[PDB]
RNA sequence: AUAAUAGUAAAGAUGAAAUAAAUAAUUAUAAGACUAAUAUAUGUGAAAAUAUUAAUUAAAUAUUAACUGACAUUGAGGGAUUAAAACUAGAGUAGCGAAACGGAUUCGAUACCCGUGUAGUUCUAGUAGUAAACUAUGAAUACAAUUAUUUAUAUAUAUAUAUAUAAAUAAUAAAUGAAAAUGAAAGUAUUCCACCUGAAGAGUACGUUAGCAAUAAUGAAACUCAAAACAAUAGACGG
């Protein structure tokens, strides 16, 4: 067979360098272990310093932090700060009472 | 006394660096200092670091964040492996050329002002060059310069109508013009970032001038013929170029006009074979990273 | 009422966009450089929003007092 | 000064007590109100001893007695129908 | 006080989708004007289907014109026009928020606070210096 | 009319309660596995076993207190264990 | 106290509430 | 103008509680004139069609199958049942459209059923069925539940 | 008083540019006092108290 | 719960059972109570309490500036608030559920489990002032060695971290302690209040006060005994 799974191989990025061990399977599995979710900072408005509470009207942008039944996601899910993890349930449940969400 | 020893000692000319021993995004460029101990201190552990790292480690070569630590380790890494990638460049013989054709870093060039003429680009890139800054901080930008600007005022409702009464009276075009000169001119002789953290240059990697041929017992060699290795079956999607591995570097690879049937054939496991390539050229971008492209020389 | 009136017709018109929040529109600066301008101009401003320095070189004599100035000084 | 401090909290009072008789279960905020005017018979009593002359001004000019400051005031269910706060 | 208001109004006839909320928007500008108000905005949403079917008087709904109106009055007038929202059978749904204005007096609506847009001045500069 | 009749399928999909799989016909056994994860992660099993008998306020806060801190615990655990591996793959 | 001489005060007041259970109950029949 | 009732889809419903499995299999109708009808504003026609009639076809339970008692809420009575029902939809004609698969509950027949539909018992079932959902009903905050009991 | 400061100050500044003088200008010289109508006394009629703080804040 | 619809013959319950055109499914209508995720009761509140949304009113934070000039602390008596249950009126009553009547289990079963389910649980206006009302730890002030983690304010810049000062929490030094342990107090000190003086009798009796009432507060003595209790230790035992 001429095909490995993508699991099994990695692809090194273009500009960047390398070393042997980047061939390994040890490097796969460091690169699994390792995957977090960091890069979602600069995606996340509600970790930028805007007020999730001014969202309230906006169903789309707090829909990134509902499950798909609508259930608020865990602090530890949404990494946010206690104040913002505070000020974006409360504007979800006030998104709901409006009949938006 | 001892706090001028200490701020000369060869610990302290380290800078600090708490970037993560074990990085698994994209690297560009070295993130830690290397650090190098002797066969003899090896043999007792000695590397000039707080504590013995311990006899288990073979290498020579390790990077640090961290002394000590309340965990009482040192936070280490056993591996000195970017040098041997700035050595392989240098084998490589190809320096490193801007596709800007900007003057070179490393060169005292007398400038002039024809980029200068972006004042208003510049000026504002102090409070408009705030990708990464925080909500507040980045907003005591505005209130703070606001004062330190209105300061001025009075200095510009003198000037403008000393030097260019007519454009106070006709438009305020010209205006806008003297707006952004006089901040500058009134700023340069202030300190605002007069440090730069941005790489010059190649930041080290080569520090080799353009022009010079390699000779040979063979004669002046004309083009540089480097191993490597491909590492995909099929060009980089929405690119028409592959990708190698060439010395420590991943390279855009161009074929002449048809890719090898070593392709179709080896399939995933092509990174398993070495190719001769050549180098046409290397530049440098903004990231700290180097834009190798190569040729697949191949047999003929 | 007739603010109304138009108000109304300007909104809810075929012509006119509407908020619908479906997809991250594209494009600060332009308010940073009213401010800007009016810090370092002041009651020499050329900006449509300007601030009170103007309104007090007004009933301070100053934008009468300079306006006299800078036209003496054309004479 | 105590007069000001006074005054100062006699509009507070006053705001407050027409705030609980149209709120008369806010037992929070009538807990607030008692404390509050007792804060400021504490302060008037000061008041009398360190300049008996502006003292006497000060309660006839906000329509108290010295009765009303030195007498000891729970602002209790007894004052509350001895003085009909909530009316009927 | 500045108040937001966002009401969900139906609609009957789909060839004039946005009949019945000018007719309300100009209805309660009215009792807003008329009472020592003031109207700052009319910011429409557009036509967007409902998380869900919803019900009122007695009839059900699955798509409603959602607009927004930045206004300026008095409590007793606010719960006025609250009342009369809750009445009216083409309101669906109607929320009216309090905006604070003991920091600066020009708030701009949420929609636009949240793009960053924090005064109507700001708003109307980016349409005059720029525009 | 037709205009009511060419807008019904993304009306119908408009009001999706998220627990719901589009079947893949290769492999139906997927997509009951797929559904399966959704009822885990919304822990729709657990909430309706918890909803069968009553719990006093006290004993409900009493579990609440007890469960966040043994995961809180299992939390502190692993940060150990991998500093045990770390440790122990550079020698010590 | 110990849950052990709780014990000891609860079967004394439970005795005092069935004296007065039973006297109560008198009272109605002699009323 | 005229009644056009015609079949739109199948619904097969699964509810699986702790005691018995009851499976129902419903038709979907749509009166395919309904929109010719006079009178009919916008709201009504999408109204019409966004909730459309269900017709009861097939009603099952692990009862109709001779399990009795206790053997009700078992895994094999379950199982049983679901074949007899992927039976009787085969028997009846009903497998020409789409069928959607609602699952209700978690007793201990709700993996009988899925792995009767995914195995031999459900081959010619499985290949019609296009949706599946899960439909159990939970309460915020609601009716007190019974107390807990002692045993 | 119907008048209105800004209206007033309106037409001490369009009598002052055309030159016509009606009877409002004398009325309107006995509402503020103001016999003389020149561009140095509707600055006059609008001086803000805030100005007096200024300079004395300064000294 | 009721009605409609097709569709049927069992359904429901339990350890297993049995007591009382259905069950299930899709619609429509009505009613009462409750408040999923977020969530840590984090935080807030004097305590009791407090987590679906909005609004009104009231109260609540930090720093700076100015001001008052010891105006403070504590607090007998007193006052106010105070879970659940309970009671007095008028409404409400879905679900739950003392009692009662039945079904089971058992040698018996005035129980644990099941059914029917009244008071009650809900709202309005009141009475009453009790809980393992617990941190089983009164309030205030001065002070003492560290670390970690959050939070807040401030400062800086080569702009995102770094440096400061507080608060909270966790683990500790010292100290204290019968020990378990406490840890900024259960440490070093100062001030004020409440309370205790062997067990049992007893928070009982009598009287008194208060309450519509249940009761609540206050609160003994005789007789008898040489006991009685706490922390910790080693065992034995544990369905
Ligand atoms: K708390
Ligand atoms: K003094
Ligand atoms: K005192
Ligand atoms: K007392
Ligand atoms: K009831
Ligand atoms: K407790
Ligand atoms: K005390
Ligand atoms: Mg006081
Ligand atoms: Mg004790
Ligand atoms: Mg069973
Ligand atoms: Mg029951
Ligand atoms: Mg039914
Ligand atoms: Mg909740
Ligand atoms: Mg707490
Ligand atoms: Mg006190
Ligand atoms: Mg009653
Ligand atoms: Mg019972
Ligand atoms: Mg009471
Ligand atoms: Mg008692
Ligand atoms: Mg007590
Ligand atoms: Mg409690
Ligand atoms: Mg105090
Ligand atoms: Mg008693
Ligand atoms: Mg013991």
């Amino acid at each position: 067979t001429k095909k490995i799974d993508q699991s099994l191989s990695k692809k090194l990025p273009k500009g960047t360098i390398y070393d042997p061990f980047d061939f390994s399977m040890g490097r796969i599995h460091l690169d699994r272990k390792y995957q977090a979710n960091k890069n979602s900072n600069r995606n996340d408005i509600m970790k930028s310093g805007a007020n999730p509470l001014e969202f309230y009207a906006r169903p789309r942008i707090l829909s990134r932090y509902v499950t798909s039944t609508g259930r608020i996601q865990h602090r530890d899910i949404t990494g946010l700060s206690a104040k913002n993890q505070r000020r974006l349930s409360k504007a979800i449940r006030r998104c709901q009472a409006i009949g938006l969400m | 006394t001892l706090a001028e020893l200490l701020g000369r000692s060869r610990i302290a000319q380290v800078a600090n660096n708490h970037k993560p021993l074990t990085y698994t995004g994209k690297k560009f460029h070295p993130t830690h200092q290397i650090i190098e101990t002797k066969p003899s201190t090896l043999y007792r552990q000695e590397w000039g670091l707080k504590s013995a790292i311990p006899s288990k480690i073979k290498s020579r070569y390790l990077v640090y964040n961290d002394l000590d630590t309340l965990e009482r380790i040192t936070t280490f890494e056993p591996r000195g492996g970017t040098q041997w990638n700035r050595l392989r460049f240098q084998e490589m013989g190809v320096p490193i050329v801007s596709n800007i054709g900007r003057q070179n870093p490393f060169f005292k060039y007398i400038s002039r002002p024809e980029d200068e003429s972006h004042a208003k680009l510049s000026l504002f890139k102090e409070m408009k060059g705030d990708t990464d800054i925080s909500p507040a901080a980045m907003k005591k930008r505005l209130k703070k310069i606001t004062a330190l600007i209105r300061s001025f005022q009075d200095e510009f409702k003198e000037w403008l109508v000393e030097n260019h009464p007519d454009e106070l009276k006709l438009n305020s075009n010209k205006l806008e013009d003297y707006v952004v000169k006089f901040l500058n001119k009134k700023l340069e002789t202030k300190t605002n970032k007069k440090f730069n953290t941005e790489i010059i240059g190649t930041g080290g990697l080569s520090y080799s001038l353009p022009g010079k041929l390699k000779n040979s017992p063979n004669g002046v060699i004309q083009r540089t013929v480097v191993p490597g290795r491909i590492l995909n079956v099929v060009k980089e999607n929405n690119d028409n170029k592959w990708l190698a591995a060439i010395g420590g570097f991943v390279a855009d690879v161009v074929f002449f006009q048809s890719p090898p049937s070593s392709f179709n054939s080896m399939g995933d496991f092509i990174r398993m074979k070495t190719f001769l390539f050549e180098i046409l050229e290397a530049s440098m971008e903004k990231n700290g990273s180097v834009s190798m492209h190569a040729r697949l020389l191949e047999p003929q | 009422e007739s603010q109304l009136l138009k108000k109304i017709d300007k909104v809810f018109n075929d012509e006119t966009e509407e908020f619908t929040d479906a997809y991250d529109v594209t494009s600060g600066n332009t308010t940073l450089q009213t401010q800007i301008n009016n810090a370092i101009m002041g009651s020499l401003s050329n900006e449509k929003f300007f601030d009170i320095s103007l309104v007090d070189s007004y009933l301070n004599k100053d934008l009468k007092n300079i306006s006299n100035k800078i036209d003496s000084k054309l004479n | 000064s105590s007069e000001v401090q006074a005054a100062c909290m006699t509009v507070r009072i006053q705001n407050m007590a027409n705030h609980i008789k149209e709120h008369r279960k806010d037992f929070a905020n009538t807990r607030n109100l008692r404390i509050l005017v007792q804060q400021r018979q504490a302060i008037l009593r000061y008041l009398k001893r360190d300049n008996p002359e502006k003292y006497y001004w000060t309660i006839q000019k906000l329509g108290l007695n010295d009765a009303a400051i030195t007498d000891e005031f729970n602002m209790d269910r007894r004052y509350m129908q001895d003085y009909e706060f909530f009316g009927d | 006080m500045l108040y937001e208001l966002i009401g969900l109004v139906r609609i009957t006839n789909s060839n004039a989708p946005k009949l019945e909320a000018k007719e309300l928007s100009s209805t309660i500008g009215k009792l807003i004007i008329q009472n020592r108000g003031v109207v700052r905005d009319i910011v429409p949403m557009g036509i967007r289907y409902l998380p869900k079917i919803m019900k009122k008087d007695q009839e059900k709904h699955f798509r409603a014109y959602h607009f927004l109106m930045l206004f300026d009055s008095s409590a007793a007038v606010q719960s006025e026009i609250l009342r009369t929202l809750k009445k009216d059978p083409r309101v669906i749904r109607s929320s009216i928020v309090k905006v604070d204005l003991d920091k600066q007096l020009d708030r701009a609506s949420s929609l636009h606070r949240s793009l960053g847009k924090k005064s109507i001045l700001e708003l109307v500069n980016e349409d005059y210096q720029s525009i | 009319a037709e205009i009511a009749r060419s807008s019904v399928e993304n009306a119908q999909m408009r009001f999706n309660s998220g627990k719901s799989i589009i079947v893949n016909k290769n492999n139906p056994a997927e997509s009951f596995k797929r559904l399966n994860r959704i009822m885990f992660e919304n822990n729709i099993p657990g909430d309706k076993r918890s909803q069968r008998f009553y719990m006093k306020p006290g004993k409900v806060a009493e579990l609440k207190r007890s469960q966040r801190h043994r995961k809180e615990f299992m939390m502190g655990f692993k940060r150990l264990i991998e500093i045990v591996k770390d440790a122990k793959r550079k020698g010590y | 106290d110990s849950v052990m001489r709780k014990r000891k005060k609860k079967m004394k007041k439970h005795k005092l509430r069935k004296r007065r259970k039973r006297e109560k109950a008198e009272r109605r029949k002699l009323s | 103008y005229k009644p056009k009732e015609e079949v739109v889809k199948y619904i097969l419903h699964g509810k699986f509680t702790k005691n018995n499995t009851h499976l129902t299999f419903s038709s979907v109708v749509e009166d395919k004139n309904f929109h010719k009808n006079k009178g009919l504003t916008y709201n009504d026609t999408m109204l019409y069609y966004l909730n459309l009639p269900q017709k009861v076809k097939i009603s099952l339970s692990t009862g109709c199958l001779g399990f009795r008692k206790a053997a009700r809420g078992e895994y094999e009575a379950a199982f049983q049942t679901s074949g007899r029902m992927f039976e009787l939809i085969k028997e009846k004609n009903m497998l020409n459209k789409d069928i959607e698969v609602v699952m209700d509950d978690f007793g201990k027949g709700r993996a009988a059923f899925i792995s009767a539909l995914v195995g031999k018992e459900g081959a010619s079932v499985v290949k019609k069925v296009v949706k599946i959902s899960d439909a159990t009903k939970l309460k915020f905050g609601g009716v007190r539940s019974p107390k807990m009991r002692r045993l | 008083e119907k008048t209105t400061l800004l209206r007033d100050i309106r037409t001490i500044q369009d009598a002052l540019s055309s030159g016509s003088t009606p009877k409002e200008l004398l009325e309107i010289k006995q509402r503020y006092g103001i016999q003389d109508f020149s561009q140095e006394t509707v600055r006059q009629l609008l001086q803000l108290d805030i100005s007096g703080l200024e300079v004395n804040l300064e000294k």
